[PDB]
DNA sequence: TCTTAAAATCGAAGTTAATATAAACTACATAACAGACATAAGAACAAGTTACAGACGTATTACATAA
DNA sequence: TTATGTAATACGTCTGTAACTTGTTCTTATGTCTGTTATGTAGTTAATATAATTGAAGGATTTTAAGA
């Protein structure tokens, strides 16, 4: 909650190679949900590969 | 460990009694004194001293080191 | 206190364990309490405040 | 074999946070709330019972001194 | 050489501390009984009066049972 730095290093280590699932509605086919490796970025928006 | 008070050593009431009677309050004050200086304390006998030695040696410490500029 | 046990017990049936004496049970429990209060074996419990 | 009324269905997320009309008196039994008392449980003090510690006193041996 | 007398030394030990334990004694929290008030239930009223009720609405297609 206090958002210390070591929390940020721990977060990097947990997300190091943990894939996440991205989805967009409507899910017309199975390509509407795909797994990506996350890269932590400053901001509030998800960056998507073109 | 050098910054904990004497009671942390968990001394027998006889021991803690004696060392509180000589105003020996800090483990530095325990170590800078020697065995003969403690054996001269009234009511501090040989077996009391040996159990002090055992318990203090449990914590990686011993009697008689010289601590500079204590405290 | 009833740890790992279905019911809590008062001094009576705690005495009923070996010797049925009240003040000895109280003094034993108080000795155990100040022994646990010792800062050397209570840091792991102080974190739960 | 041909009308004719029913029955069922009709994309995902996302957000979203409600209202609003329209018998009285009497009699009885029961439940709830408050107060006081007795009881069981704990806190406090003091005593007794017991072994061990801590330094002293003693006993023993060896060195020194005296004959 | 040997009695003697001091001195180191090791072992009992008398006493001071402390642990274990009980008596008992006082205090308090709780459970219970009892008395009083509010709540909840129930019964009755005697000009005469005698077939609701309120909406609601541009649907478009299929399939499947009743009626003839």
């Amino acid at each position: 909650e206090r958002e210390e730095a070591v929390v940020w290093d721990i977060l990097d280590e947990v997300i190091r190679e943990h894939p996440v699932l991205l989805n967009r509605a409507p899910t017309l086919h199975r390509l509407g949900i795909q797994a990506f490796e996350p890269v932590l970025i400053e901001g509030k928006a998800i960056q998507l590969h073109p | 460990i050098l910054l904990r008070p004497v009671d942390d050593l968990e001394l027998t009431v006889r021991s803690a009694n004696c060392l509180k009677a000589e105003a020996i309050h800090y483990i530095g004050d325990l170590v800078q004194r020697t065995e003969v200086e403690l054996l001269k304390t009234p009511n501090l006998g040989k077996k009391s001293l040996t159990e002090i030695k055992d318990v203090l040696a449990s914590r990686g410490l011993s009697l008689g080191m010289r601590l500079e500029n204590w405290p | 206190f009833g740890i790992d046990m279905n019911t809590d017990h008062t001094l009576e049936e705690v005495g009923k364990q070996f010797d049925v004496t009240r003040e000895r049970i109280r003094q034993i429990e108080a000795k155990a309490l100040r022994k646990l209060r010792h800062p050397s074996r209570s840091e792991v419990l102080r974190s739960f405040l």
